[PDB]
């Protein structure tokens, strides 16, 4: 700005033509060079990185089944834990570009009827699956589950 | 003998898989530039079908034309010079390539004949009637008329005048022939005719020449127990349009068929060539079984008048990949096989069979007894010799692209004087004509560097005075390619690229000046100011430039102004050399030279008439003192280094005077720096024998213009060309269309100085 | 009294005058005086 504005509207004036920076070293290298002497002397890794810091209850496996090495992915999980009882084992399908988006829970209605448990279990994933925010990971739908299978074991007894 | 220059690999590009391979195809033109096609089969077939080239000094810098050709190329032609290419593929579709805007990167290709649905299966050029025949009796003879001489051939088509029609002719898998003209003009004429009446397969053919203009093909349907027929063509031009005549010959059938013993193997011809093309009247069959192979050389000559009779034929061999014949031109006769026999000569004898192992056998032209082998340590699919048949490019069965240097002597030792001399007659035969000499630095030990460029100097000399006319920047760059090789030698390149950049500024400033009116005629005012300068001794510039009638010198003031990079150039080398004088360096040729001390004085004197017709066009210098003249200055002393070398038989040595005169230099101005063009990147310098080099396509293992002097930023955004054999870098198109001295960057449209050709560079986005 | 000293590469460090000029060698720097026989002392180390 001040001091220095006859430089700025120089070098503004004369942008675009190719023999510039010929320009720039025909008026400025000498004075340099004099002064300042010569010059100088498969599956994607998010979800590595989530199975890889899982709790031991879960026991998170890659279907024997499904398209695998391609865009989404899809997981059989397990739950181990002596407080809860054995349930059936969820099923999961990543999409590729994972973060920025939410897992979706392969639902299997008919496993989960048969049983007054096995509905308070469903009923409850349901409700907790339905409050949880968007954009959400794989652990918060193997915590939503594994929540879901505690309260239908408090509120069964 | 054979050595493996060096081996282009693709990086991890190959392994093709669940498609075959495909028959690959090899042109080496007269400058060194292959044209190939490979197998590369990644995400696409397109990757079949694309063209490379590769120059052959960078190879790492391989260009790939990605050509239109739906199936797969058959044939790669270049031109009888260097600058077409024509392809052909499966189901016709012949396109000719050419150059666009004289890059060797970048190809395009407006013309091109289709008969459709028919796949070529032999193409060729038509012969633009100049042939030359090498004399290797006379290799001492010391005058290049009795060492290469024209054999008197006649074009095929010859249009009102002397001056032969370009144009091909192709043969397809059936019977078809084609020939398409190219008129001066953009027009193309077509002509498809039948071969002969009963039409059948042509499953392998062959093009050659005669004298006379009569075109020879050779059909054969790949059976070995049926006849390898033979057409006399005839072109000609009635009133518009193409015209094909055709003629049948004799044919011949094959020994190994009569042998009686075991004929039935070798069941099929697999190599038909012609010994040459325009050498009509020899032919070399392959016939082969799946282990096995056989070639054979045949010949028309007469006594039925006409009649095939075999020359030779191998015994057995394995089955043979590809075929390589030679094409150095030579003389063939019985006294030019006597003396490169006794003085053993072995270039243009030579044809390269690869076979199904790994080994390659070059093997003689007339009787085909094997004169040398190199196991390779997996085949060559296709092979090529070079123009000077010194080396043999070839691709294998694999991505690999390989260079082998065959010695001119195969492999059997020679004193010293004797390859100087073999060595010497090849690179006269590329200063006749215009082919490229990098095989012969393949060739070239570093110990007899020096001893071969004085040769050169002796064979420059006591020629007739036009040829050294027109020999001279050839053997400058002869001179500064040999120089190049050797690290006793390695300090003079510098000076001869110099040498001809102030050629090429001295002429063409002595070229702008038109004289407004003709006084003292009979002299040119280049020559009245040569004679002007010389008789003139003055060590003040003012008494050389009041002489020299200064109302001629006189331009635009335009023009006169867009020289100033050039007369910048001009006045800083004068500076860099004067201040250079007090010390082996980039300026120490020109101190003793006092002819290019003339022309320095020269150019200066017409630097300071021009700069008081306009003072813009004058060079800069950076004084440390403001009462300076520093025209007069460096003019004053290069008079008194140029008076030291101006004396006839003189080698005087430079007064001390002069001496403390140029210390005093750094003092009274600021000596800039200066590129110094060879910015050598070039393979025969880094290579060594017994040692072939490893190389990754495209891996390749203070920035300026050199032609137009400006400068480049430190990471420069427009575009480059580099030329291939010095290096020198200019910019692509010019920065200022309206002021450009179109007489100097006419010059270097289609080469560099050097004659190397232009490459264009990527740009590096950091 | 002023005298520039220059690093460079290998091991050598060039020096000069300081009060001089880089460019008009008659002009004399704003506040140094030039030192009178300076190069023949640096020599003898030299
Ligand atoms: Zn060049």
């Amino acid at each position: 700005q001040y001091l220095c504005q006859p430089l700025l509207d120089a070098v503004l004036a004369n942008i675009r033509s190719p023999v510039f920076n010929h320009s720039l070293y025909r008026t400025f290298v000498p004075a340099m060079t004099a002064i300042h002497g010569p010059p100088i002397t498969s599956i994607p890794s998010v979800l590595q990185g989530e199975v890889a810091r899982l709790d031991p209850k879960f026991l998170v496996n890659l279907d024997p089944s499904h398209c695998s090495n391609n865009g989404t992915v899809h997981l059989i999980c397990k739950l181990d834990d002596k407080d809860l009882p054995s349930v059936p084992p969820l099923e999961l399908s990543v999409p590729a570009d994972y973060p920025a988006q939410s897992p979706l829970w392969i639902d299997r209605q008919w496993q989960y009827d048969a049983n007054p448990f096995l509905q308070s279990v469903h009923r409850c994933m349901t409700s907790r699956l339905l409050q949880l925010p968007d954009k959400h990971s794989v652990t918060a739908l193997l915590n939503t589950w594994a929540q879901s299978v505690h309260q239908a074991c408090l509120s069964a007894a | 003998m054979m050595d493996l220059a060096y081996v282009c690999e693709w990086e991890k590009w190959s392994k093709s898989t669940h498609c075959p391979s495909v028959p690959l195809a090899c042109a080496w033109s007269c400058r060194n530039l292959i044209a190939f096609t490979m197998d590369l089969r990644s995400d696409d077939q397109d990757l079949t079908r694309m063209i490379h080239i590769l120059d052959t000094e960078h190879p790492w810098d391989l260009h790939s034309i990605p050509s239109e050709h739906h199936e797969a190329i058959t044939c790669l032609e270049w031109d009888q010079s260097g600058s077409r290419l024509l392809s052909a593929d499966a189901d016709g579709q012949i396109k000719c390539w050419s150059m666009a805007d004289h890059l060797a990167n970048s190809w395009e290709s407006s013309v091109g004949s289709l008969v459709e649905g028919d796949p070529i299966v032999a193409l060729s050029w038509l012969h633009n009637g100049v042939k030359l025949a090498l004399h290797v009796e006379k290799s001492g003879a010391s005058s290049f008329g009795e060492k290469f001489s024209r054999v008197k051939f006649s074009p095929s088509l010859t249009l009102f005048g002397g001056k032969p029609m370009e144009g091909w002719i192709a043969v397809t898998v059936s019977g078809l022939v084609t020939v398409s003209l190219l008129k001066p003009s953009g027009q193309v004429l077509t002509s498809t005719e039948s071969l002969c009446r009963l039409r059948g397969r042509v499953a392998l053919a062959d093009i050659a020449f005669t004298g006379g203009g009569n075109i020879v093909v050779a059909t054969a349907d790949g059976s070995s127990a049926s006849p390898v027929q033979f057409y006399k063509v005839c072109v000609s031009v009635v009133s518009e349009k193409c015209r094909i005549d055709t003629e049948i010959l004799p044919s011949l059938f094959m020994r190994c068929t009569t042998d009686l013993n075991r004929k039935d193997k070798f069941p099929a011809i697999t190599h038909l060539k012609f010994l040459a093309r325009d050498m009509s009247e020899q032919v070399l069959l392959c016939a082969s079984s799946q282990t096995s192979s056989i070639v054979e050389c045949w010949s028309l000559r007469k006594e039925t008048i006409l009649k095939w009779r075999i020359l030779s034929a191998t015994n057995d061999l394995d089955r043979v990949s590809a075929v390589a014949l030679p094409k150095l031109p030579i003389s063939l006769t019985n006294t030019d096989l006597k003396v490169a026999s006794d003085t053993q000569f072995y270039p243009g004898l030579g044809l390269a069979l690869a076979f199904h192992d790994g080994s390659v056998h070059i093997v003689h032209r007339l009787s085909l007894q094997t004169m040398a082998v190199f196991y390779s340590s997996v085949h060559l699919k296709a092979m090529q010799l070079s123009w000077t048949s010194l080396a043999l490019v070839g691709i294998d069965s694999h991505g690999k692209l390989s260079v082998l240097r065959l010695s001119p002597s195969m492999g059997h030792p020679l004193e010293v004087g004797l390859a100087l001399r073999h060595l010497l007659f090849l690179l006269e035969y590329c200063m006749v004509t215009g082919y490229d000499w990098w095989d012969i630095l393949l060739h070239v030990q570093p110990s007899m560097v020096q001893s071969l460029v004085e040769k050169l100097h002796e064979e420059y000399t006591r020629q007739t005075a036009a040829l050294q006319q027109v020999l001279s920047t050839r053997i400058l760059a002869m001179k500064a390619s040999l120089c190049k090789l050797s690290p006793c030698t390695v300090t003079r390149v510098c000076d001869y690229h110099t040498k001809l950049f102030l050629i090429a500024i001295s002429s063409t400033l002595k070229s702008l000046l038109r004289p407004h009116f003709l006084n003292t005629p009979d002299k040119s005012p280049g020559d009245r100011l040569t004679e002007i300068c010389t008789k003139i001794t003055d060590v003040d510039i003012d008494k050389v430039m009041i002489n020299l009638k200064t109302e001629e010198f006189v331009l635009d003031m335009n023009t006169l102004q867009a020289l100033q990079q050039l007369l910048q150039w001009v006045g800083d080398f004068v500076l860099y050399l004067l201040a250079s004088l007090p010390n082996l360096r980039p300026g120490h040729s020109f101190l003793r030279d006092g002819t290019s001390l003339g022309m320095l004085r020269e150019l200066m004197v017409v630097i300071r008439i021009w700069g008081l017709l306009k003072p813009s066009c004058l060079p800069v210098y950076t004084a440390t003192s403001d009462t300076q003249d520093s025209m007069s200055l460096l003019f004053r002393l290069l008079t008194k280094l140029w008076i030291c070398c101006r004396d006839e038989g003189p080698a005087s040595e430079p007064d001390e005077a002069l001496v403390d005169e140029c210390c005093l230099l750094p003092s009274q101005l600021l000596i800039p720096s200066l590129d110094w063009l060879p910015a050598s990147d070039g393979l025969v310098s880094r290579l060594q024998p017994k040692q072939p080099l490893r190389l990754q396509f495209g891996r390749a293992p203070p920035k300026i213009d050199h032609l137009r002097r400006l400068h480049l930023g430190a990471c420069p955004t427009e575009e480059c060309k580099a030329c291939t054999r010095c290096g020198c870098v200019t910019m692509l198109k010019s920065p200022n269309r309206t002021t450009a001295v179109k007489q100097w960057e006419q010059r270097w449209i289609k080469n560099c100085l050097c004659g190397g050709l232009w490459w264009r560079v990527p740009l590096s986005y950091p | 009294y002023c005298i520039d000293i220059y690093c460079r590469s290998r091991g050598v460090v060039a020096i000069r005058d300081g009060a001089y000029s880089l460019f008009d060698n008659s002009k004399l720097v704003e506040g140094f005086y030039p030192a009178p026989g300076l190069k023949t002392f640096l020599n003898m180390f030299v």
